């Protein structure tokens, strides 16, 4: 459904893997940080466009970036 | 005493059973109602339903239309009926097409075209020829007095 | 093992018997009130617990009540219609928020988020810049 | 704003007193009661507890106007 | 020891000016210092929070008590002021000579550019505003006389308003009650309903029975003001009072026996109007705060303090549970006694309601001297208390929701009533939902379809009383039942409690006091739609109050707080999904509800009840009885209402009701004016703020204080209040000076 | 697609009412619709310009006759 | 367990904007548009539950569950590879008289249940496996 990626200026603060509503975000091990962790995202299909995620991000511009897109019955968060 | 218990005894389906709903009197009715009733075929369910509802739509039209008061009322009331019971006949046929397709197998049950289209046919039948009895009823009103 | 619950008017739906539904299971060491994303209070047992829900998140804002008690055992899954399951969360065993050894990186871009390319250059590709 | 600075002004000189507007275009008031609330008693008595004339359909849209409008809000 | 005590804490809060040189001193985040122009607007948001400022329930209630303190000094330092400007200011004496003639004034403008043309010559060698609050009539009843009086009790009111001020002060720095004082409603509504309100109704029936019936009496009969005894004069000479009532010759000593009926001759129920002033008669409103005395003291003796005998509050809730309703009443008693914000919605729901009351019971039984014929003040009061009403309802639905999402615990709260709600709240939802739908499109169809059929020539096939009719059968019936009540149901009494069901013609002054209304096929209509209109209210606040803590769509609502601008873009979108956010929605509805019920007030009664009569029987109503064939039609309300009765307010210019004019003008720019924070967002704002920015920066300079857009919460806010202000600006210029004219 | 706004898949395979809703807006759109190469634009863009032409001429038609039918104008 | 049962379903991605069939699939196998109640006595929905003497809250009866037991075992399908991963580090670094990886697999989570392992660093795991 939706797309989220993420840019090498992430810091592996993981405040964006705790704030997504529905596991959609992981911290996968990177060499590019000083933490020494990078964010991905392997279940964008349970995404459902909440951008939690970028507002918790420290970066000058969001190292997260969602761009809303196809909606399915997950994505437009239909209970019914 | 509760009067009110989760329903099928699941704690988590959105319904309850309520007296509103579980009661031996709604149970009773809606049984036997034409529409869930057992051993009906299509057509006569059809036909129970539009029976039912033509007969009661004369009135609305002939007693409050633009003709109410004219010596032509209660036949203008017959024909504005005939015209809503098509219209509501058009949605039926057209919620067939796009609900069940174009070629059916299962047979005798509601949900399949075939089926569908017999039911639909049952109440045009039905709600036409009510809405006549209807028509000959009305035109003379009896004041059972002795 | 389901918990003590009354019932109520905003449980699943049809799509849950036709589309999919999702279950959620932990173990409590005492037997304590919660509150359910439907709405109501419900009392958990002592020991496993097990409920249905329509929606991955209801499951997820669930599971955050649950730490607050202190129950890290959680487990969400998702079951088909056919009866299929798939075990949702924790995936890996190791909750996300915690680096595993053994994950891989996915829809990473190598470079600032001002580095993408211009729509205009991308046009009539189908591609977007931020897929490009 | 167009619009209705060009149908007050001609309106006064078609009535044959060009000073109304002249001195009452001056001030906001004005525009509300000597053009809006004045010009407006033809349209609101299209259909009356009296009777109608050929100025109902325009009355009729006047208030269908306001429904649209308000149901956009 | 004894279960009512009373802790205080001594010297609790040093008094100093320290903290008021530090803005932001309640907030933790606030506190550290303005960085962006948000924590400005923050500092005013979150002033009166003290839920969030601190964590203690005694801290905080320590504050309410202070607080509120503080508003009755304000309420009294007001009060003092209109009575002073009503004894250097007015023209009460003139009014009081002639009141029928004399137009009540107690404000004058400066002679400054002008605007003393808003000096109107009402009367009495005195030019200045006509007021419409209606304290000449209070005072008259409560038998002023002069105008010395008029200053002393100015004085009295100053005074009280500086003693409560202390009272704040004393209560927060120097002696601070503990919560466990706080604690104790059986106390508190026993002290409250036989002390404050018992005590207090047989200490008006005091003033009443001895200071205001006598000279008034004698005001009526024809004395000149200033040859009435003064009022010490009646307390003192029972010889004096006996001439008027004849029976306080016996004394004190028939109430001590049993013979209370020899006191008839001022205690009465006489029901119905005075014919000289048009008011209720004293007598009977002398013994109906007498009787609602006894009531009250012997309600405050029902529930347990330190003596055994009474009730106890959880007890009786907790007993009262059904087959049908789980645990019941059980859980409540704790709330409602740890929990502020649910107090406050009970209670503020029932003060807006009864503002509601006291307007409708008002108007109907006028309860002051030369008070009806006012046309202009009975509008006035009508429609205030009507609004005050309307909006405290609402903030009694506010309040509840932030109790759900910051108070509401899930283990305190198990099958009892409140978790059986939130269980089948969408079952609730769903119906109110097609109840307004049927309600509206039957409702509002009327109007419709009877536009069209006039519109096409067809008037015979309308709703009307002279076509397919409409009668309000129920309400014709109770109308007889009430006016046939007087010597059936109601034996002693001698007349209807308001002509408004029947009876004659009340006439003061050559002016229609009170007549019969009638209610035909129009009141049905419109009735119905006061229906709608409160339903759809209802409906938007209950959901918010329900889906406070959790919805489908978000599941832990909760979390993000009673006031939170959205969720987010996904999920199709989850703007203005919190309850604060349903409470802003609710406020509109309101004020269409409202508009509507004091727009009925006005055409009704300016159409079936006020006017003049002649010394013969000629009733000429002000606007000639249009209501009824003119009100089934929107064209109708557009043409024979707004646009005919606002003939005043657009021709104001030039005269001393010129005010108005402006007034009605700015009432409607402010209203566009909101508009645009209603339909924009933040997002458009805070760039074109770049760019101006970018300007001060190009020319070396530009605040530390970053400028920023207002948040979305706050554009919301700021855009209802510009719409409420406006809306109800505008009419209450249209009112007032239709009304100078039409009285 | 296979469904109502067959130069969107992304639509198509909606599950809600949107679908129906954004096709219907989206549908003059013809730059971004699913494979679309410049060539197709321009022609297609021709041919609903002659579309439109025919629409004028239509209804300038209607007026003269009606005028001229029902009308009194000599 | 077929562990490609929800990937195998009729969403087909779109050319830009859309994310993909994701970890786990974007939508059901099963198509939600199914018919409405019938009449009592038969059935509509496929497999779905006969509604008995009440056919009008037939969709209120559940047929979908979760055995615990399956449960189980779908838990250790989908976390094979990790525990792949997990073991085959343990062997790297030099065991303690190592054996076979099942077997260690085996001796490792006979203590330490399976959760546990799965949770747990190849140091921890050593450490624990020094015996
Ligand atoms: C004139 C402007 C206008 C109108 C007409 C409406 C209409 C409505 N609003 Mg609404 N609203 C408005 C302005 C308006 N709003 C504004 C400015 C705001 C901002 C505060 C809101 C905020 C708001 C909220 C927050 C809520 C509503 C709700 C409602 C609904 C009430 C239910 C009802 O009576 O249905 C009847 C609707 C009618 C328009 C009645 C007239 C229609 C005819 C006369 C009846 C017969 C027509 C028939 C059905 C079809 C005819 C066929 C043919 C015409 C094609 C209704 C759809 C409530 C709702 O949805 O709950 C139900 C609700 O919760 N409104
Ligand atoms: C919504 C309010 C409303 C109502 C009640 C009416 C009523 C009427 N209109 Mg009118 N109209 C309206 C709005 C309304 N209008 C609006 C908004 C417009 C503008 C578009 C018009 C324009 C219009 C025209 C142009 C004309 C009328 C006409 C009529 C009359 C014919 C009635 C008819 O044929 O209905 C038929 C009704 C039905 C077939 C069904 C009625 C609904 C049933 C009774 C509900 C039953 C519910 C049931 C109790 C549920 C429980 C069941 C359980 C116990 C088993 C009637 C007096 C005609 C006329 O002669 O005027 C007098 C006419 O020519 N109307
Ligand atoms: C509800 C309270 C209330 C209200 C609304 C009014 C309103 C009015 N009074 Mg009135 N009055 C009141 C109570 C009230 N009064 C009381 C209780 C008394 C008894 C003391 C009086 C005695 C009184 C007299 C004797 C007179 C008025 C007059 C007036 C009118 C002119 C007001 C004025 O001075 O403008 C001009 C305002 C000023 C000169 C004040 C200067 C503005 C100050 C400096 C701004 C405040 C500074 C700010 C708070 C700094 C903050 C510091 C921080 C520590 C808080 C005005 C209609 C006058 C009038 O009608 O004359 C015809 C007049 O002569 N009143
Ligand atoms: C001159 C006497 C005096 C002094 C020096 C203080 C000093 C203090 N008080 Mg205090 N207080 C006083 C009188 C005084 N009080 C009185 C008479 C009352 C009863 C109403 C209170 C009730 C009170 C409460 C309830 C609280 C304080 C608090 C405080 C402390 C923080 C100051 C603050 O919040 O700034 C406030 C500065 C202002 C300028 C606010 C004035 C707002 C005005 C009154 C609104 C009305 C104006 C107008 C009429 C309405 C609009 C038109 C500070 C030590 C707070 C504290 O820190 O507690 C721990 C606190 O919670 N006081
Ligand atoms: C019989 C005793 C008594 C009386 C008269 C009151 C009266 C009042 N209480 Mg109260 N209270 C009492 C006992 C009493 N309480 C007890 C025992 C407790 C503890 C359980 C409380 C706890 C309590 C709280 C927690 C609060 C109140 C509040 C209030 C006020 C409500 C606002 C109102 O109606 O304005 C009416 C206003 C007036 C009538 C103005 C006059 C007020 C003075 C103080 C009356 C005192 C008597 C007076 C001097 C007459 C003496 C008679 C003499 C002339 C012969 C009101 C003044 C609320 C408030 O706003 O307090 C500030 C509030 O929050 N009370
Ligand atoms: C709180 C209200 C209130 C107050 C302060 C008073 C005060 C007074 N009344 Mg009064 N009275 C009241 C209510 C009140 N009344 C009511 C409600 C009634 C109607 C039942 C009366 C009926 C009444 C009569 C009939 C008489 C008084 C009298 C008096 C005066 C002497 C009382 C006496 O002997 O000492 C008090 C003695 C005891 C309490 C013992 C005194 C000024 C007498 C008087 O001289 O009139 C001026 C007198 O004849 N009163
Ligand atoms: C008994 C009355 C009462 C009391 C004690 C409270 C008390 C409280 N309310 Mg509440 N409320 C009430 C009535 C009341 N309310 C009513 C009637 C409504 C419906 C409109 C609301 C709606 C409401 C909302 C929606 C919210 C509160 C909140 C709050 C809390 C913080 C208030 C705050 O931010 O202070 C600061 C106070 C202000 C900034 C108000 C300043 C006045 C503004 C600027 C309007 C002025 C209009 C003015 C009269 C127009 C003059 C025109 C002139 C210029 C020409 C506090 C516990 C808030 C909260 O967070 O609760 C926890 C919150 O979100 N209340
Ligand atoms: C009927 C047979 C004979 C009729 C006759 O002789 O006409 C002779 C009469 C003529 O009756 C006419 O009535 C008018 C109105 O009052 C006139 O005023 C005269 O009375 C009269 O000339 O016809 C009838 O009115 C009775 C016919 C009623 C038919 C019953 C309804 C049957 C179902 C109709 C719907 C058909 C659509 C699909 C059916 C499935
Ligand atoms: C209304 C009739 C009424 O009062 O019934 C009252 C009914 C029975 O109440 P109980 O006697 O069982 O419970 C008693 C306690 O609630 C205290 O009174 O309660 C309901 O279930 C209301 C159902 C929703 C209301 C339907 C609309
Ligand atoms: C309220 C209620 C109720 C209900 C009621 C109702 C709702 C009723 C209805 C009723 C109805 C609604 C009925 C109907 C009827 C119908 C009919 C009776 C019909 C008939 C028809 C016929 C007989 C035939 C026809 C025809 C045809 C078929 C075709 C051909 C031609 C002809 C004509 C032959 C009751 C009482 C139960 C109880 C209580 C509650
Ligand atoms: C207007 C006003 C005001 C007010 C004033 C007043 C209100 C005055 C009065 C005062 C008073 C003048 C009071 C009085 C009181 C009295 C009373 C309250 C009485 C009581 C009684 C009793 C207590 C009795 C008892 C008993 C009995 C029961 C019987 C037997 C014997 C005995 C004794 C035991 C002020 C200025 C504040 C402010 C402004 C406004």
């Amino acid at each position: 459904s939706h797309t989220v990626k993420i840019y090498d200026t992430c810091i592996g603060c993981t405040q964006c893997v705790r704030a997504c509503p529905t596991d959609v975000l992981e911290m996968v091990p990177w060499d590019g940080c000083k933490s020494g962790q990078i964010a991905s995202s392997p279940r964008v299909e349970d995404c459902v466009g909440c951008k939690r995620c970028e507002t918790a991000c420290p970066t000058d511009f969001l190292s997260v970036r969602v761009y809303l897109g196809a909606e399915t019955t997950r994505s437009l968060g239909l209970a019914y | 005493a509760n009067f009110i218990k989760p329903y099928n005894d699941d704690p988590f389906v959105g319904h309850l059973a309520t007296p509103i709903t579980s009661s031996s009197l709604t149970r009773a009715l809606l049984k036997n109602l034409p529409a869930y009733r057992f051993g009906l075929t299509p057509l006569l369910r059809g036909l129970e339903i539009g029976l039912a509802h033509g007969y009661f739509l004369i009135g609305p039209f002939a007693q409050l239309g633009p003709l109410r008061n004219s010596d032509i009322g209660l036949l203008a009331g017959f024909l504005s009926t005939i015209g809503l019971i098509l219209i509501l006949t058009l949605g039926l046929t057209i919620y067939g097409a796009a609900a069940f397709g174009q070629e059916k197998s299962n047979g005798s049950e509601l949900q399949t075209k075939k089926s569908w289209d017999q039911f639909k046919g049952g109440f045009f039948v039905g709600a036409c020829g009510s809405a006549g009895f209807a028509f000959i009823c009305l035109s003379s009103i009896p004041t059972f007095a002795l | 093992p389901f918990p003590t619950f009354g019932g109520s008017t905003g449980g699943w739906l049809r799509a849950a018997e036709v589309e999919e539904k999702y279950a959620i299971t932990w173990t409590s060491t005492k037997e304590q009130i919660f509150e359910m994303p439907t709405g109501g209070a419900a009392i958990m047992r002592n020991g496993e617990n097990l409920l249905y829900l329509a929606r991955k998140e209801q499951c997820l804002a669930l599971s955050t009540q649950l730490r607050t008690f202190k129950i890290n055992d959680y487990k969400i899954y998702r079951i088909f219609p056919s009866g299929e399951v798939q075990y949702l969360h924790p995936k890996d065993g190791v909750f996300p928020e915690k680096v595993n050894p053994g994950r891989t990186s996915v829809n990473s871009r190598g470079f600032s988020i001002g580095k993408n390319p211009n729509p205009a250059s991308i046009k009539f590709s189908g591609i977007t810049t931020y897929e490009s | 704003w167009v619009t209705f600075y060009w149908h007050w002004k001609h309106m006064t000189i078609w009535g044959g007193n060009p000073g109304q507007f002249d001195e009452s275009s001056n001030y906001i008031m004005g525009w509300l009661r000597d053009y809006l609330w004045l010009n407006s008693s033809p349209l609101i008595n299209g259909y009356n507890p009296f009777g109608m004339n050929n100025l109902s359909v325009w009355s009729w849209m006047f208030l269908f106007g306001h429904l649209i409008w308000a149901t956009g809000f | 020891s004894k279960n009512v005590q009373v802790f205080v804490e001594k010297d609790a809060v040093e008094t100093s000016f320290a903290k008021w040189a530090q803005p932001g001193h309640f907030s933790r985040t606030l506190a550290k210092g303005p960085k962006t122009t948000t924590w400005i607007w923050n500092l005013h948001a979150d002033a009166h929070d003290f839920d969030s400022q601190t964590s203690s329930l005694e801290e905080v209630s320590r504050k309410i008590f202070s607080a509120h303190f503080g508003q009755l000094a304000i309420i009294f330092l007001w009060i003092s002021g209109m009575h002073f400007h009503g004894a250097y200011f007015s023209n009460y004496s003139a009014w009081l000579t002639d009141p029928i003639s004399i137009k009540q004034s107690s404000q004058v403008v400066w002679p400054i550019v002008g605007q003393e043309i808003l000096n109107a010559d009402v009367g009495g060698n005195f030019q200045g505003i006509q007021t419409t609050s209606g304290w000449f009539q209070m005072w008259r009843a409560e038998g002023i006389t002069s105008e010395v009086e008029l200053y002393w009790t100015a004085i009295g009111g100053l005074a009280m308003s500086a003693i409560m001020l202390f009272a704040g002060w004393f209560h927060y720095h120097k002696a601070a009650p503990k919560l466990e004082w706080f604690q104790n409603a059986e106390s508190m509504m026993n002290h409250h309903l036989a002390g404050l309100l018992g005590l207090g109704c047989l200490s008006w029936s005091g003033h009443q029975i001895h200071i205001a019936l006598p000279i008034n009496k004698l005001l009526d009969a024809g004395v000149s003001p200033q040859e009435i005894p003064l009022p010490h004069e009646f307390l003192i000479n029972r010889d004096l009072m006996a001439q008027l009532y004849p029976s306080f010759s016996k004394g004190l000593a028939p109430f001590f026996g049993g013979n209370w009926g020899e006191y008839s001759d001022f205690l009465t129920f006489k029901g119905g109007l005075n014919p000289v002033t048009g008011g209720l008669w004293l007598s009977d409103i002398a013994h109906h705060h007498l009787a609602l005395s006894v009531l009250f003291i012997i309600a405050g003796h029902m529930y347990r303090t330190n003596w055994g005998i009474g009730h106890n509050m959880k007890e009786i809730l907790e007993a009262h549970k059904g087959p049908f309703t789980g645990e019941g009443h059980k859980g409540l008693y704790e709330i409602l006694t740890t929990s502020w914000h649910a107090q406050l919605a009970i209670n503020l729901a029932m003060m807006g309601s009864l503002s509601i009351i006291v307007a409708h019971h008002m108007y109907a039984m006028p309860p002051y001297p030369y008070l009806a014929t006012d046309y202009a003040t009975q509008l006035s009061l009508f429609t205030h208390h009507m609004w005050i009403g309307g909006f405290c309802v609402v903030g009694g639905a506010a309040h509840g929701a932030i109790f759900m999402v910051r108070d509401y615990t899930p283990a305190n709260n198990y099958n009892n009533l409140l978790d059986r709600v939130l269980r089948h709240r969408d079952a609730i939802i769903s119906h109110l939902n097609w109840v307004c739908i049927f309600l509206g499109c039957h409702a509002f169809g009327f109007y419709i379809h009877n536009d069209t059929m006039r519109a096409l020539g067809r008037p015979q096939d309308m709703f009307s009383d002279k076509a397919i009719q409409l009668q309000p059968i129920f309400a014709q019936w109770i109308q007889n039942i009430h006016l046939l009540a007087p010597g059936t149901t109601a034996p002693n009494a001698l007349a209807t409690t308001s002509y408004a069901f029947g009876g004659d013609v009340i006439e003061v002054g050559g002016k229609i006091a009170m007549m019969p209304i009638k209610l035909g096929t129009a009141d049905f209509m419109v009735h119905h739609i006061h229906a709608f209109t409160i339903h759809v209210t209802v409906l938007i606040l209950l959901k918010g109050v329900l889906y406070a803590r959790s919805s489908k769509l978000i599941p832990d609502k909760a979390n993000l707080g009673f006031r939170f601008p959205c969720d987010g873009p996904g999920r199709g979108g989850t703007c203005q999904s919190s309850s604060w956010d349903h409470v802003f929605l609710g406020l509109f509805w309101m004020y269409n509800s409202i508009s509507v019920v004091i727009f009925h007030f006005s055409w009704k009664m300016q159409s079936d009840v006020w006017g003049t009569i002649t010394p013969d029987g000629a009733i000429s109503h002000i606007t000639g009885g249009n209501f009824a064939q003119s009100s089934i039609t929107i064209n109708g309300w557009l043409r024979d209402f707004l646009w005919s009765q606002a003939s005043q307010v657009i021709q104001s210019y030039g005269s001393a009701s010129s005010a108005y004019g402006l007034i009605f003008l700015g009432a409607h720019f402010i209203w566009a004016f909101s508009l645009m924070f209603l339909f924009s967002g933040r997002g458009y704002w805070q760039e074109l703020i770049e760019s101006i920015v970018w300007a001060h920066n190009k020319l070396n300079f530009a605040p530390t204080i970053q400028p920023r857009a207002l948040s979305i919460t706050q554009g919301r806010a700021v855009g209802l209040a510009h719409y409420l202000l406006g809306g109800i600006g505008t009419t209450w210029a249209f009112f007032l000076a239709r009304a100078i004219s039409i009285t | 697609a296979t469904k109502f706004p067959k130069f969107s898949q992304a639509l198509a395979q909606d599950p809600a009412t949107r679908r129906i809703w954004y096709g219907i807006a989206t549908a003059h759109d013809l730059e971004a619709h699913d494979g679309m190469t410049e060539e197709n634009l321009y022609q297609k863009i021709f041919a609903s310009h002659f579309g439109h032409l025919a629409i004028i001429f239509l209804w300038t038609s209607g007026n003269l006759f009606h005028v001229a039918w029902q009308g009194n104008f000599e | 367990v077929d562990l490609d049962y929800g990937m195998k379903n009729s969403y087909v991605p779109a050319t830009g904007g859309d994310g993909g069939q994701g970890q786990f699939g974007a939508q059901s196998p099963n198509d939600w548009r199914v018919a409405g109640t019938s009449p009592v006595g038969e059935t509509s929905y496929a497999g779905a539950a006969d509604g008995g003497e009440e056919p009008w809250f037939a969709e209120a009866i559940s047929t979908v569950s979760l055995d615990l037991q399956k449960a189980d075992e779908t838990l250790k399908a989908f976390t094979k590879d990790a525990a792949a991963f997990k073991i085959e580090e343990f062997a790297a670094e030099k065991p303690y008289g190592f054996t076979s990886s099942d077997a260690a697999m085996e001796e490792l989570v006979g203590k330490l249940g399976y959760s546990k392992f799965l949770e747990m660093s190849t140091k921890q795991l050593m450490k624990t496996w020094g015996t």
